[PDB]
């Protein structure tokens, strides 16, 4: 008939690849679809939504529910940092497990700007100023308020507001970056520090917790989807 | 905003094949393997299974794909010509083999593929085929209800999340050809490709190893590791 | 004007397929090599390496063609049926496998080729898959930097002209079948062929061995050979 | 279905082919490009660059930067020639390393009129006529400067100009001339001579250095790519 020439490639079987097949199941009535609530078109729409961050991982608090909370009083040492993690939204143990962690650990390749909603659960007789920093790689990872102060950053005022939202605009060398540690990657740093104090009156716990939560916006998106580490089975 | 989300939508995220199942069919002499009769489902396996649990409901078009993979088991010089693998649709209610050369296999209304070794993998497409407007990865209920008229706990007793216990049939698999001289083994190892993909109600990732066909935990219940507070 | 140019474009250049890598993968009773993990890149080989480095900065939509060679092994009259051969994709990130039955090739979401033996060599495309808007043949500096601060010089330690440790992942190669009772090795030979190429900042082409992969020279520094000033 | 006929070819993996091919990774967003100054739209391109030529390739001055020097003096010979050397761009010694040569090792066939450009790098005291000479091929290669006047040439005069553009125009029996030795495709010789004499005053260095350039014309053209033997592998 039609004279073809087999060129390579045939006979092989690509799991990503997009044929027609044949039917095994010939005019067959498929139920129809109804108006479910919660259609989801797409994967970032999930890394969109905000969840809260295993800050705290120490051998005695991690894997419990004392690992999302941060402690903070009116008795700490003002000079030292209250948390700090590297902002690695695939790789950082605090983020990878998240559920922007999540879904980027499906892919390799990330770029965007990202949202972390840090919620005060203190009494509200409790009041006081909370510097949250960002600070893009090159320098010094900053382990003062001094340092801390001349990166990105926002004063967040206990009392007024319980919530404050810091965001981290996407600034990159590259167009995207990776979601595995790499040093030519790396994306900064986010600090925390007591820009006044906890101020507590009498009758009051002088001891509180904060909770993390971490968000894509709008212009994040993710590349090269990857099978994630994450999930394992015994063979 | 020039960067897209191509990759990231729905369909672009199941548009690979995940293999969910790997089916061992010997031809011998005819306590024996030669044919083989396979429950279908994700669930042999976790990583399509995590990624479609992603969501509560979803609703899409199957494709899969069969590699048939033969060998020589302890062969000196006995030989096998090529050999034809029958894979046989057996949907809830009809009967199933109860032997390699049954009547059953003679797929009068039972959809087969008979696949020559050598050749192409051999792919077909099922459509959505749920009873309901969409497949429930989770179902918070029983099929059955404990009555208080019931003569025994029995009679209501039914497994939790479990709706129907023939989901959606079995893959009966066996060699065609008559047995040779030379035992051949043979691994059928099935891919499963969702297409046309719609899924609602997203639900958090599992993050410790799944325990059967449920949410059930029993090992491994502490992922996230050591790392300091201040440690950048 | 009649002769013309149209062999001597970059897209003509490169529009040969290099060999740039040959990965061995043995079937055999399970100190092996029942699996092979290769790095991607041209830097195996020097002919389309040199021929890359003709220029600074390249974009290019690469495409990938596999040719298997197997054969015997001290073989006496042990035979083996038609083998099939798995080409997973596996992106910086995602789990290695670390036996030839491991979990990770279900190849749920890493992209995989299925390759059965005596058939048509297996190809693939690939898009421009950088990170920055071009490739970096060369890159004049390093990805840390070693501070005052650093605790320790091992901290800031980074190998001068290398951007990312993991460039574009690896590619696992092994054989679906189980072990025949004879010894089959496999040859798989993938030649890459840039298409689409666009090229900027011409350098001049290598005059010494590569060694590395890097500038570094350690040998055969004499190319250029005798002649006469005023001899034709 | 459709009834084909396989033609012979089939299932052949040929180097050179241009077939269409599945997409290992569909939906991929590539990162868009920038305008990258240097951007080469060919390799003739490269080809039409002047670089240095290693003129000098005696045993104790190859493979050193003297190689690129020629000696010119007011006590040489007069009679004897400065440089000789054919006119195979890809083949003989002094060129084939050049870039042109580089880029016509790649290829088998080449047609073109070459550009060789001499710079003198003596001082501004130093003033004399040097002749450059191009003989096509057939005939004795000149040994005198009687002979090398009778064919194409052009007299340089140091003082005035310190570069001098010796055009090579394309004069050929074949349309496309090899890029290794062959007597048939043979293109021709260039050899250099003193018209007059460099003369230099006193407190002047009376030994000088030239510097020889090669490139290709806009007529330029090269056929049948191949593989270079430069560059080579231990396997
Ligand atoms: C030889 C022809 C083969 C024909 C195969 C037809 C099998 C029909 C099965 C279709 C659906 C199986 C997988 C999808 C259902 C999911 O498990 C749902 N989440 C059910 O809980
Ligand atoms: C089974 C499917 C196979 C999928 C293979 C995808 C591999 C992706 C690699 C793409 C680019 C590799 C070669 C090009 C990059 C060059 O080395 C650059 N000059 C980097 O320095």
């Amino acid at each position: 008939g039609l004279p073809v020439l087999n060129t390579p490639g045939s006979n092989q079987y690509l799991t990503s690849d997009n044929y027609q097949s044949p039917c095994a199941i010939p005019e067959f009535d498929v139920t129809p679809p109804i108006d479910i609530p919660g259609e989801v078109k797409n994967m970032m729409e999930l890394a969109e939504i905000d969840t809260m961050i295993p800050l705290n991982l120490e051998n005695t608090k991690r894997n419990t529910m004392d690992m999302y909370r941060v402690t903070l009083s009116d008795s700490a040492d003002l000079s030292q940092p209250i948390l700090c993690f590297s902002l690695s939204p695939a790789s950082d143990p605090r983020l990878s497990h998240t559920m922007l962690g999540e879904v980027l650990n499906y892919y390799t390749h990330w770029a965007g700007s990202l949202k972390f909603t840090f919620l005060f659960c203190g009494s509200m007789m409790a009041t006081g100023k909370i510097l949250v920093a960002y600070a893009p790689p090159g320098a010094q990872p900053p382990t003062s308020r001094k340092e801390a102060m001349l990166g990105t950053h926002v004063i967040w005022d206990l009392g007024l507001q319980s919530s404050c939202t810091m965001v981290v605009p996407w600034i990159s060398n590259v167009t995207y970056r990776q979601t595995t540690q790499d040093s030519f990657t790396e994306g900064g740093y986010i600090s925390m520090f007591y820009q006044t104090r906890i101020v507590v009156p009498l009758s009051t716990p002088k001891s509180m917790s904060m909770l993390g939560f971490v968000s894509a916006c709008n212009d994040f998106s993710v590349r090269l989807l990857r099978d994630t580490t994450h999930i394992s089975q015994s063979a | 905003q020039r960067r897209s989300r191509s990759e990231s939508t729905i369909e672009s995220f199941f548009a690979r094949g995940a293999c969910v199942a790997i089916i061992e069919v010997d031809n011998e002499e005819p306590a024996q393997k030669l044919f083989a009769m396979w429950r279908i489902t994700y669930k042999d396996t976790v990583q399509l299974r995590r990624k479609l649990e992603f969501f509560t409901y979803s609703r899409f078009d199957m494709e899969l794909t069969f590699v048939v993979t033969a060998n020589f088991t302890n062969t000196n010089n006995g030989h096998a010509l090529n050999q034809v693998y029958q894979i046989m649709y057996i949907p809830p209610g009809a009967p199933t083999p109860k032997s390699w050369d049954d009547y059953t296999w003679q797929t009068s209304s039972n959809p087969s593929i008979f696949y020559t070794y050598g050749a192409a993998p051999a792919r077909i497409s099922v459509p959505y085929v749920g009873l309901a407007n969409a497949y429930s990865h989770f179902y918070d209920g029983f099929a059955k209800v404990p009555l208080k008229t019931d003569a025994n706990d029995q009679i209501g007793d039914s497994l939790y999340s479990a709706m129907t216990v023939d989901d959606f049939g079995v893959l009966a698999i066996r060699v065609v050809n008559d047995h040779n001289p030379t035992k051949v083994t043979s691994k059928v190892r099935i891919y499963m490709k969702p297409k046309h993909v719609r899924v609602w109600c997203p639900r958090p990732p599992r993050a410790v190893p799944y325990y059967g066909p449920g949410v059930d935990y029993k090992d491994n219940l502490n992922p996230l590791s050591e790392k300091g507070l201040t440690t950048y």
